[PDB]
């Protein structure tokens, strides 16, 4: 299927506070795999998965370089945004960028990703065209002639084929074994009082990756896609998630209830029912 | 690799 | 306009009386990225509460994952409270063991 080399990049002033903190985090298929924080003892482009340690001395110089060179750009970006937008010098902002490549089964580039937000907003996107830019807004516009009257698409455009499809490529020979990680989820219902003659089911599902699953509850055939609890995916810590559905019942009609969980590790889907204790 | 970003 | 922030408060595994176990404060869809997250036994504040590195999702709000090792017993009450820019007031949620 798809893949995808993604680096997602913040600054944060601070006035009175030093300066801005500047943090680039890459991605492969949405896995973090390096990450640079100019607050570190010493500022330095780290690995974040085993497979990138075989990566030489030369490749961490380069691209920590490129990042304190692109630190200096946000800086500069910060300074220019709060003219913009006529803002006090005294206050906090954030500028925020996603950059990167996806690319299909067959190598070909699907999407080219190029977009800027501050103080948390969209600002300037470029378009799937990979010539031409969105701006968000008038301030947006600036920046768009600015670019327009740099050629900075054609310089981007070259990145976004060339050098980005090339080395996720790279990447991804590294990683494979890694980045193919499936854990199934494992699954079971709790039982908890509810007031009068109702209880509570809940469907649990543990240990699973990727995050990416499906709980539903079903009575006699039918999903209840109406009164069901849930929580948003959650991490365990340990590199696996959490998820729970829950249902309210009469209580003596636990049994006409099943859990259905859907994973892309499960075959086939798995169907569930309260068992109280042995 | 990321992109040497451009000032905006 | 900013974001307030989304809390889950959980154990890594089921818990169990007297077993150590991991508790976790999950915080998302907030922005700005400053934020303060305390774990709270009892009322009183936690010590070692160790932070995961600050991420961001494609909505442009931050999440971050905040832990701390435990022994849930019967009575010991345990809570993360989170003070953001975007809320008047520290947010306190409590774990609830069945969620």
């Amino acid at each position: 299927g798809p893949h995808s080399l993604r680096y997602f990049v913040t600054a944060v002033s601070r006035p009175g506070l030093g300066e801005p903190r500047f943090i680039s985090v890459g991605y492969v298929d949405n896995t973090e795999f390096v990450r640079f924080d100019s607050d570190a003892e010493n500022p330095r482009y780290e690995p974040r998965a085993r497979w990138m340690e075989q990566e030489g001395p030369e490749y961490w110089e380069r691209e920590t370089q490129k990042a304190k060179g692109n630190e200096q750009s946000f800086r500069v970006d910060l300074r220019t945004l709060l003219g913009y937008y006529n803002q006090s010098k005294g206050g906090s902002h954030t500028i925020q960028v996603i950059s990167g490549c996806e690319v299909g089964s067959d190598g070909r580039l699907l999407r080219g990703y190029q977009q800027y937000a501050y103080d948390g907003c969209d600002y300037i996107a470029l378009n799937e065209d990979l010539k031409t830019w969105t701006a968000a807004d008038m301030a947006a516009l600036i920046t768009k002639h600015k670019w327009e009257q740099a050629g900075e698409a054609e310089r981007l455009r070259a990145y976004l084929e060339g050098t980005c499809v090339e080395w996720l490529r790279r990447y991804l020979k590294n990683g494979n074994a890694t980045l193919l990680r499936t854990d199934s989820p494992k699954a079971h219902v709790t039982h908890h009082s509810r007031p009068e003659d109702k209880v509570t089911l809940r469907c649990w599902a543990l240990g699973f990756y990727p995050a990416d699953i499906t709980l539903t509850w079903q009575l006699n055939g039918e999903e209840l896609i109406q009164d069901m609890e849930l929580v948003e995916t959650r991490p365990a810590g340990d590199g696996t998630f959490q998820k729970w559905a829950s249902v309210v019942v009469p209580l003596g009609k636990e049994q006409y209830y099943t859990c259905h969980v859907y994973h892309q590790g499960l075959p086939e889907p798995l169907t569930l029912r309260w068992e109280p204790p042995p | 690799i990321n992109f040497d970003f451009n000032t905006i | 306009i900013q974001k307030t922030p989304q809390i889950q408060v959980y154990s890594r595994h089921p818990p169990e009386n007297g077993k150590p176990n991991i508790l976790n404060c999950y915080v998302t869809q907030f922005h700005p990225p400053h934020i303060e997250i305390q774990m709270l036994k009892n009322g009183k504040k936690i010590p070692k509460v160790e932070m995961s590195d600050m991420s961001f999702s494609k909505d442009w709000s931050f999440y971050i994952l905040a832990h701390t090792e435990f022994t849930p017993t019967e009575t010991d009450t345990y809570a993360c409270r989170v003070k953001h820019d975007s809320m008047a007031e520290p947010k306190t949620v409590y774990w609830d063991r069945d969620m």
